[PDB]
C-alpha cells in the first residue's frame, strides 16, 4: 500500500500520492446487482497503487503572485 | 416528467389492470402500495407512473371509466386490484351496447363531465406532465365511443402535451363484434387529427405469436395482457430510470410522426422464448436485433413484406453497448434496404436504458411506423363499406342522433388516409 | 491562473464529461469529492489546480464547470453519485421536460427558461478566475440541448465575454451508424453558430472511436464509457500546458494562431498516438518516431474521414513526456519526407509543436496502457468537407420532401431559417475547397 | 444528516398509525356483517313466531 | 470457417442423426449441450458444426426438414436429441407418398418457404459459411425431391458457399420403393445442376462392407449409418483440427471436380476392421491404403477397376509421416497406371490431420470421382426407361401438377451425363 516499495518515487512528488488507501471517498465494492446503471461506472473502484503518476511536476506561481500584486516597477520618481 | 394513466372500456380496464401489474413488477410495490426495498434507482423517479400518499403507501395515478360496474367487480378483485382509489372509479348506470353513437352522444355527456372533472383534479397535483395516455377498445361502444370523447376533450384544454394510445385494433380473420367495422372507422376518424401517437394491437397478432413463438398450449386473455402491457411499460422506460441515451415519450413522437396524419405505429416485445427454447438461445444483441425484422416473432399479423417501413425506433433494456447495436442495426439495414425507404440509409432510432426487467439480463422493445397500416386500414374501409353500402346495421346509430353525413365524411378522410400512403410505397 | 470554465451541455457532454472530470481529478490528488488526502504538512508548491479546480474556504477543491441539460435524468445521476460532493448544487442546472430531438425546442421554446441562470452561473464563475483563457463547451453537434442550448449559450457568451476564446469538443453526426433520424436536421442549423460564435471545434464522430477500439485497442464491443475516457483525454493533452510545466508549452490563445488560419477554416481533427491496448505494448516500442508516423496514418483519425483527400493547412503537435526536442523535429522531417501526407501551398513550416513534462493520466480501470509518451495531434485538414458533404446532401434528402419538418416549425422555427441554413454550410464547403486551390 | 433520518421515523411512526385505524376500518366492517346477520336471525325467529 | 446441416427426408434424418453423435463425442459435447470433454484441441473449433448457448451449451447447426411428422418424433426420442434447437425442428403435416412430386411441386411448396426461413437464421448469424451441406436418399419425396428444392432454393440465395449433398444413391439389387427408379432420375438433373461436391453412396456396397470387412452378422440400418457417418467426419477434419497438409471443403472440390459437371464421387473409410483381425493387423500409412483403394471400401457399387479413377483423393487423419504418406500414395498413382487415366493421370490429391477418430492410432477417408460411377447413373435410366415407356405409375406424379416432357428432359439429362463420363475413359 506503498508506491515507494513497489515503483520508483521521484523525491519530489506530493506525499498525498506516495499512498492511495486515503482516496477513501469511492463505492465500498458493492457489485453484484441487477439494478446497476453503465452511468455508475464512472469511478467505480478505488485507484490503488499500480495507478499512481511516477512524476509531478506542478506550477508554482508563489514567486509570481507575491509579485504582481498592484503594479510592476515604474518610475515616478525624480532620478 | 410524469404520465398520468387514462383507460376506458373492458378492454381498457382488463389491459390495465395487468399493466399496473408488470408496472409494479419493476418497481417493487406489493398490492396495497408500499415499497419492497431492491435499489434506490426504483423510487428515485417513481414519481412518473405513482403518487404519494399517507406515508408508505403509493397510489397509482389511474382512472377507470365504464358504463358498467361488471369489469370493476373484477378489476378490484384481482391480485393486484385494491391499489386503486376509489374516487377514480368513475362508472355509470346502464351499459352502452358496443356503439360508437350510444357511447359517444347520448351517455357520454353524463358522464364526461366526472371524468373531465377527476382528470382534471390529479393534472393539477403535478410538477411537470409530459403528457396522458389511453388503453381501449376500437371495436366496442364504450371503450371507443366514450374514449374518443375523452380523446376530443383531453385536448382542447392540454394541447400542447403529447398524447398517446394504445388501442386495440379489430381482427382480421375472426370478429368479436358484429358491428366492429362501424366502430373503428368512427374511432380512427377522430384520433388521426388528436393523438400525437397511437398502437395498433391485433388478436390475430398476439394469437399467432402465442401459438407459434412462445408456444402456450392453452392461451388466455392473461397472457396477452403481459404482452401488449410489456411492451407499453417498455417504451416509456427512460422516463424512470437513467440511461446512456435516453428517449422520452415526447422524443419518440418527433422522431416517428413526419406528417401530422402519420402516427399509427406497430409495437413489439424482443426476447420471447418457450419453455424449451429458452435454454437453446444466448440472450445477446447480435441475436436480438436480426431476429426482430422475422414476422414470426413479429406483433402485426400484417407482415412489412408486402409493404414498406417508414422509420422504426427501439428502446434497449440492460447493461448493452451500443456499437453492436448499430453494428448490428446497419447490419439489418444494408442487407434489407429495399423494404426500408431506400432515401434514408439509417431510418432507425436506438435508444438505450440501463435497469432491465427482473428475470431477463437485456431486453428490447420497438415501435415502427410502416406502409402495411394502410393493408389494416384498406380492408376495414372495404369491411365497413360492404355493409355500408346497404343500410345494414344503421338506425341504432340514427336512433341517437347520427345522420349520414358524418359517416361519409369518415370514409372520406379513411380514403384520403388510404391515399396518403401509395405515394410512400 | 491560466483557467478554463469547462461548460458541458446535453447529456452527451454531461457523460463526455464524467470521464473528463475523473481525468482531471485522478491527473491532481483531488479525491472523489476534494478534500485533497493531505498529510505530511511539508509544502508542494502545487498551484496546478488553478486552472480546473477552485479552492473554497475548507480544502473542498471545487470544479469550476458547469453542467446544464433541460432532462433532469443525466444531471440527476452525478448529484448522487461518487463525485455527488464535488460540484456546487447550483452549477449543475437542470431543467424538466427534454428538447426532444428538436433545435426548435434548445433556442426558441423552452431554453429560454434556463439561458438566464446557465449565463448568471457563467458570470459569477467567471469574476473568481484570474486569467479566463477560454472556455471549453462539450456539446453534441447533433441532437437537442446540444445543439439547440449551444446555440443559446455560444450566442450569449459573444454578446459579453466576446475578446476571448470559445473552444468546442463537439461529437459529429456519424456517416452511417446514427441513432437519431432527426439529426441530419439539427446539425445543418448548428453550423449557424460554430461558423460564427465559435474558435475551434475539435469535431468527432463516434463511428471512429466505435473502431479505433477494435482496431488499436482490442476491446470489441466498446460503450460510451470507452469513448468518453479518449475524448477526455485529448481535453487534458490540450489543456496541460496551462498547468503541468516541460518545455515549448502552448496556451489556448497561441494554440489558435498557430493553427486555425483564415476567419471560418477552425475545425480540427484529434489523434492520440499511444492508444495501444496494454497486451500489445509489451511488444512494442512507442517512441517518439513511431508515436508521430502513427498519428497521420487513416485508421487512427477520430473522425471518419480520409486525410489522403486534403492537404493539411496548419498542424499543432501537443506531445506530453519523455519527448526530447531532437526526437520530434526528426519526426516531423521524416513526416513532410513522405509524399502520402501532403501540405499545403500557403504553409512551409505549417506544423507547430510543444512538449510538456507531465506523464499521460492512467485512469484506473481503463483501456488505455502506461506509456511514458504521449502526443495529440490537433489537425486542420481540407478533407473535413467529406464529413461535411454526407450531412448537407442527407438534410436536402429530407427538407426536399418537407419531412419531419411540422415538429419543428411548431416549435419556432419559420422553414426559412432551414433554407438559410442549407446556404450557410454552401459556403464553408466552398471555402475548404477554395482554400485548397493554390496561385 | 441526522434531521433527515429522525423525519424518517416520522413517517415510519405514522406508517403504523394509518395501519392501526385501517384495521379499525376492516374490524367496523366486519361488526355490521354480524350486525345484519344478527339481525337476518332475530327478524326470522321472530317471522315465525307469529 | 461454417456448415450447416440440412438433414432432409427419412434416410436423410436418422443419417443426420447419427452423424452428429460422431460429430459430438469427437469434439466432445455431451447428450445435452455441455462440454465434458478433454483437450482444448476439441473447443478450439466448435464454432463450424456448432453454434452457442448461454450456458455453456452447444446447440448443433442443422435444419431437421421431414414430412412425415413420425421422423422427427424417432430423433428426439432418439440417443443425442435434445442437442438440436426446438424452433429448427420444421417439419410437416401429410407425408409424401415416395413421390419426387408431391416434395417439389405440392406439399414441399408450403414448408419450403419456412425450411428457408430457419436455414437463414443459422446461416444470416455466422459471417463466414465454408458452405452447407444436405443428407437425403434418392428415392422418396421427402430426400430425393424436397431435396432438391432445399439445394435450388440454397443454391440461389447464397452462389457462393460450398454445397455438399450425401445422397443414398437407388440401389441396384438392394431394392425398396418401386417408384425409386423415377424419384432417382427426376432427381439427378437438379443435383447435376448445382451441387459443389455430391458424394453418392448406395445401400448395396455399405451392406457388403459390413458383411466382409467388419464382419457384421447381422447389419443393422444402425451400423450402415455409422459406415456413412465416418465420411461425414473425415471431409470437415481439416476445418475442426490441427493438420500438417490441411485441406478445407472448398479446397477438395477444386482439386478433385475437373470440368463443372462430374460432381458424383464415392466414399471409403480406412481402418475398418473386423474385431477379429484388429489383433492381426498393424495400422501402418501402407495397410491403410490397401483398406483405402480395395473396391470392397468403396461405398458406391461401382468397381472403380472397370471405367478409370478421374481425381483421387485422401484426407489421412492420425499422426503419420507425410514422406511415408506421399511414397504410399505414389505407389499407387504409379503401379495401379491404367485407372488413373495414363494420358492425364491425376496425382492422388493428399492431406493429412493430427486429431485421429476416438481411440484409433491412424485413420483416413477417401474420395474419388472415377469414370464408373456411369454404370449407376445408366442402371436408373435403364430403369426409367422401362417404366416410362409404357408410362407406368406416372398417374400419380402427373396427378400433382407435372407434366410429362419433364420426364423426358430428366432422362435427357441422365445420359447426357452418362456420356460426359464415358467421354473420358
Ligand atoms: N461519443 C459519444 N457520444 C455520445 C455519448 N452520449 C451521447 N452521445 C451523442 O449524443 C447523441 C444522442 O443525442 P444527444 O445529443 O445526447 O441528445 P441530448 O443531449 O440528450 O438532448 P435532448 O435529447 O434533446 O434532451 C448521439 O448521436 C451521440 O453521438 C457518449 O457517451 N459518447
Ligand atoms: N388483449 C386483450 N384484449 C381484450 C381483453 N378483453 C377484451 N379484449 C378485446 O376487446 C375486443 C372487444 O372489446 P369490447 O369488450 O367490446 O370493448 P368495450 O365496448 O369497451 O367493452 C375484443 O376483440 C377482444 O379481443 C383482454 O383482457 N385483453
Ligand atoms: N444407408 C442407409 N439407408 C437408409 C437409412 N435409412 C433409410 N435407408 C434406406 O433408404 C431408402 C429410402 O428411404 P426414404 O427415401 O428416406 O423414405 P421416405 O423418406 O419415406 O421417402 C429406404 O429404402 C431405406 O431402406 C440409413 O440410415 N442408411
Ligand atoms: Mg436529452
Amino acid at each position: 500500500e506503498k508506491t515507494s516499495d513497489w515503483y520508483r518515487v521521484s523525491e519530489d512528488l506530493p506525499a498525498r500520492f506516495n499512498n492511495p488507501a486515503w482516496f477513501r471517498g469511492y463505492r465500498t465494492k458493492e457489485p453484484p446487482s441487477v439494478y446497476r446503471t453503465s452511468n455508475q461506472a464512472y469511478g467505480s473502484r478505488a485507484p490503488t497503487v499500480h495507478e499512481m503518476p511516477k512524476v509531478f511536476y506542478p506550477n508554482s506561481y508563489k514567486f509570481s503572485r507575491q509579485v504582481a500584486v498592484g503594479g510592476m516597477f515604474q518610475n515616478n520618481t525624480l532620478n | 416528467r410524469e404520465i398520468v394513466h387514462l383507460q376506458a372500456g373492458q378492454c381498457g380496464n382488463q389491459i390495465g389492470a395487468k399493466f399496473w401489474e408488470v408496472i409494479s413488477d419493476e418497481h417493487g410495490i406489493d398490492p396495497t402500495g408500499t415499497y419492497h426495498g431492491d435499489s434506490d434507482l426504483q423510487l428515485e423517479r417513481i414519481n412518473v407512473y405513482y403518487n404519494e400518499a399517507t406515508g408508505g403507501k403509493y397510489v397509482p395515478r389511474a382512472v377507470l371509466v365504464d358504463l358498467e360496474p361488471g369489469t370493476m367487480d373484477s378489476v378490484r378483485s384481482g391480485p393486484f386490484g385494491q391499489i386503486f382509489r376509489p374516487d377514480n372509479f368513475v362508472f355509470g348506470q346502464s351499459g352502452a351496447g358496443n356503439n360508437w353513437a350510444k357511447g359517444h352522444y347520448t351517455e357520454g355527456a353524463e358522464l364526461v363531465d366526472s371524468v373531465l372533472d377527476v382528470v382534471r383534479k390529479e393534472a393539477e397535483s403535478c410538477d411537470c406532465l409530459q403528457g396522458f395516455q389511453l388503453t381501449h377498445s376500437l371495436g366496442g361502444g364504450t371503450g371507443s365511443g366514450m374514449g374518443t370523447l375523452l380523446i376530443s376533450k383531453i385536448r382542447e384544454e392540454y394541447p400542447d402535451r403529447i398524447m398517446n394510445t394504445f388501442s386495440v385494433v379489430p381482427s382480421p380473420k375472426v370478429s368479436d363484434t358484429v358491428v366492429e367495422p362501424y366502430n373503428a372507422t368512427l374511432s380512427v376518424h377522430q384520433l388521426v387529427e388528436n393523438t400525437d401517437e397511437t398502437y395498433c394491437i391485433d388478436n390475430e397478432a398476439l394469437y399467432d405469436i402465442c401459438f407459434r413463438t412462445l408456444k402456450l398450449t392453452t392461451p388466455t386473455y392473461g397472457d396477452l395482457n403481459h404482452l401488449v402491457s410489456a411492451t407499453m411499460s417498455g417504451v416509456t422506460t427512460c422516463l424512470r430510470f437513467p440511461g446512456q441515451l435516453n428517449a422520452d415519450l415526447r422524443k419518440l413522437a418527433v422522431n416517428m410522426v413526419p406528417f401530422p396524419r402519420l402516427h399509427f405505429f406497430m409495437p413489439g416485445f424482443a426476447p420471447l422464448t418457450s419453455r424449451g427454447s429458452q435454454q437453446y438461445r444466448a440472450l445477446t444483441v447480435p441475436e436480438l436485433t436480426q431476429q426482430m425484422f422475422d414476422a414470426k416473432n413479429m406483433m402485426a399479423a400484417c407482415d412489412p413484406r408486402h409493404g414498406r417501413y417508414l422509420t422504426v425506433a427501439a428502446v434497449f433494456r440492460g447493461r448493452m453497448s451500443m456499437k453492436e447495436v448499430d453494428e448490428q442495426m446497419l447490419n439489418v439495414q444494408n442487407k434489407n434496404s429495399s423494404y426500408f425507404v431506400e432515401w434514408i440509409p439509417n431510418n432507425v432510432k436506438t435508444a438505450v436504458c440501463d435497469i432491465p426487467p427482473r428475470g431477463l439480463k437485456m431486453s428490447a422493445t420497438f415501435i415502427g411506423n410502416s406502409t402495411a397500416i394502410q393493408e389494416l386500414f384498406k380492408r376495414i374501409s372495404e369491411q365497413f363499406t360492404a355493409m355500408f353500402r346497404r343500410k345494414a346495421f344503421l338506425h341504432w346509430y340514427t336512433g341517437e342522433g347520427m345522420d349520414e353525413m358524418e359517416f361519409t365524411e369518415a370514409e372520406s378522410n379513411m380514403n384520403d388516409l388510404v391515399s396518403e400512403y401509395q405515394q410512400y410505397q | 491562473m491560466r483557467e478554463c470554465i469547462s461548460v458541458h451541455v446535453g447529456q452527451a457532454g454531461v457523460q463526455i464529461g464524467n470521464a473528463c472530470w475523473e481525468l482531471y481529478c485522478l491527473e491532481h490528488g483531488i479525491q472523489p469529492d476534494g478534500q485533497m488526502p493531505s498529510d505530511k504538512t511539508i509544502g508542494g508548491g502545487d498551484d496546478s489546480f488553478n486552472t480546473f479546480f477552485s479552492e473554497t474556504g475548507a480544502g473542498k477543491h471545487v470544479p469550476r464547470a458547469v453542467f446544464v441539460d433541460l432532462e433532469p435524468t443525466v444531471i440527476d445521476e452525478v448529484r448522487t453519485g461518487t463525485y455527488r460532493q464535488l460540484f456546487h448544487p447550483e452549477q449543475l442546472i437542470t431543467g424538466k421536460e427534454d428538447a426532444a430531438n428538436n433545435y426548435a425546442r434548445g433556442h426558441y421554446t423552452i431554453g429560454k427558461e434556463l439561458i438566464d441562470l446557465v449565463l448568471d452561473r457563467i458570470r459569477k464563475l467567471a469574476d473568481q478566475c484570474t486569467g479566463l483563457q477560454g472556455f471549453l463547451i462539450f456539446h453534441s453537434f447533433g441532437g437537442g440541448t446540444g445543439s439547440g442550448f449551444t446555440s443559446l449559450l455560444m450566442e450569449r457568451l459573444s454578446v459579453d465575454y466576446g475578446k476571448k476564446s470559445k473552444l468546442e469538443f463537439s461529437i459529429y453526426p456519424a456517416p452511417q451508424v446514427s441513432t437519431a433520424v432527426v439529426e441530419p436536421y439539427n446539425s445543418i442549423l448548428t453550423t449557424h453558430t460554430t461558423l460564427e460564435h465559435s474558435d475551434c471545434a475539435f469535431m468527432v464522430d463516434n463511428e471512429a472511436i466505435y473502431d479505433i477500439c477494435r482496431r488499436n485497442l482490442d476491446i470489441e464491443r466498446p460503450t460510451y464509457t470507452n469513448l468518453n475516457r479518449l475524448i477526455g483525454q485529448i481535453v487534458s493533452s490540450i489543456t496541460a500546458s496551462l498547468r503541468f510545466d516541460g518545455a515549448l508549452n502552448v496556451d489556448l490563445t497561441e494554440f489558435q494562431t498557430n493553427l486555425v488560419p483564415y476567419p471560418r477554416i477552425h475545425f480540427p481533427l484529434a489523434t492520440y498516438a499511444p492508444v495501444i491496448s496494454a497486451e500489445k505494448a509489451y511488444h512494442e516500442q512507442l517512441s517518439v518516431a513511431e508515436i508521430t508516423n502513427a498519428c497521420f496514418e487513416p485508421a487512427n483519425q477520430m473522425v471518419k474521414c480520409d486525410p489522403r483527400h486534403g492537404k493539411y493547412m496548419a498542424c499543432c503537435l501537443l506531445y506530453r513526456g519523455d519527448v526530447v526536442p531532437k526526437d520530434v523535429n526528426a519526426a516531423i522531417a521524416t513526416i513532410k519526407t513522405k509524399r502520402t501526407i501532403q501540405f499545403v501551398d500557403w504553409c512551409p513550416t505549417g506544423f507547430k509543436v510543444g512538449i510538456n513534462y507531465q506523464p499521460p493520466t492512467v485512469v484506473p480501470g481503463g483501456d488505455l496502457a502506461k506509456v511514458q509518451r504521449a502526443v495529440c495531434m490537433l489537425s486542420n485538414t481540407t478533407a473535413i468537407a467529406e464529413a461535411w458533404a454526407r450531412l448537407d446532401h442527407k438534410f436536402d434528402l429530407m427538407y426536399a420532401k418537407r419531412a419531419f419538418v411540422h415538429w419543428y416549425v411548431g416549435e419556432g422555427m419559420e422553414e426559412g431559417e432551414f433554407s438559410e441554413a442549407r446556404e450557410d454550410m454552401a459556403a464553408l464547403e466552398k471555402d475548404y475547397e477554395e482554400v485548397g486551390m493554390d496561385s | 444528516g441526522k434531521k433527515k433520518q429522525e423525519a424518517y421515523e416520522q413517517l415510519l411512526k405514522e406508517k403504523l398509525m394509518i395501519d392501526e385505524i385501517v384495521r379499525k376500518i376492516y374490524e367496523e366492517d366486519q361488526l355490521e356483517r354480524q350486525q345484519r346477520l344478527e339481525k337476518m336471525n332475530t327478524t326470522r325467529r321472530y317471522i315465525e313466531e307469529f
